[PDB]
């Protein structure tokens, strides 16, 4: 079988590779954002007890912080607004719903590594970005 | 309970400082238009007397005050459920002025008008509002 942890010479797992391949186009964003779900479903279905997004590469950048740094905004929009609605793939949901009375509902986004992780937070990796990171201001 | 007197017995069993009786909690934790206990608890309440205290049991705290079982009935879309409550002596002039039903951006409550007639009106429930005005005796 194929080991879903796809650590390579540069260290990029499959999620890393899917960040590195994006282009911030609509056809590509529509694609790559979907693929994370099935890779994540399968990572939670075929190899539990390993949340796949905490993994890093040789340079030490999560696919979240690799999308933050490499200028991937539609990718980053997915990983931050990720809302998986099904049991046993729901801990990976990133945008929860703490209640919904009528039309009102309190979304419950997680601040996992947007601020204060031990390296490469999304705000740092966007704010403390170099100069030519595409979409940096958006 | 039918072997016991039930009078203070269930009035003490409802959750402290919240007034959550078995009927209110049964409607928050229902699923796809049913719980299978909501008729049952009303069957217990018609053999064992003092139904009128049950259906009209509202919260006690000043933060959910007055939200009877009927407010939850309208909101969660089960138009067949709310038929039983008004039939079973449920209040329709119930005034729910807690703090989730006032105008404050701290704890952003949803104001619907402090009458279940207005909850259905603000909820896109027109078949229900029509039912609230031709419903039986009350």
């Amino acid at each position: 079988t194929a080991d879903i942890s796809a650590r390579d010479s540069v260290g990029n797992t499959v999620l890393h590779a899917l960040v590195e391949v994006a282009d911030n186009t609509a056809d590509n964003t529509k694609f790559v954002t979907s693929m994370y779900n099935e890779i994540l479903m399968l990572g939670a279905k075929l190899h539990p007890t390993l949340k796949l997004e905490e993994l890093t590469n040789k340079k030490g950048m999560t696919p979240l912080a690799l999308a933050a740094g490499t200028g991937k905004i539609g990718v980053l929009a997915y990983i931050l607004q990720r809302e998986i609605q099904e049991p046993e793939c729901r801990h990976l949901s990133r945008k929860f719903t703490e209640w919904a009375y009528g039309p009102v509902h309190s979304s419950l986004y997680d601040l996992s590594c947007i601020d204060t992780c031990e390296k490469n937070s999304v705000l740092e990796v966007i704010a403390y970005s170099s100069s030519e990171t595409p979409n940096r201001h958006d | 309970l039918q072997k016991s007197k039930k009078h203070l017995t269930d009035n003490e069993f409802k959750d402290p400082e919240t007034g959550k009786t078995c009927l209110l909690k049964a409607m928050l934790n229902l699923h796809d238009g049913q719980n299978t206990t909501i008729p049952l608890l009303l069957e217990i309440a018609r053999q064992t007397d003092s139904l009128k205290e049950l259906v009209n049991a509202s919260y006690t705290d000043s933060y959910y005050k007055g939200q009877t079982a009927l407010h939850i009935a309208i909101e969660r879309r089960n138009m067949a459920l709310v038929t039983l409550l008004v039939e079973n002596g449920a209040d329709v002039q119930a005034a729910a002025h807690g703090d989730f039903f006032k105008k404050t951006k701290g704890r952003p409550g949803f104001y619907f008008g402090e009458l279940p007639l207005s909850l259905a009106a603000c909820t896109n429930q027109l078949g229900i509002v029509k039912f609230l005005l031709q419903n039986s005796w009350q």
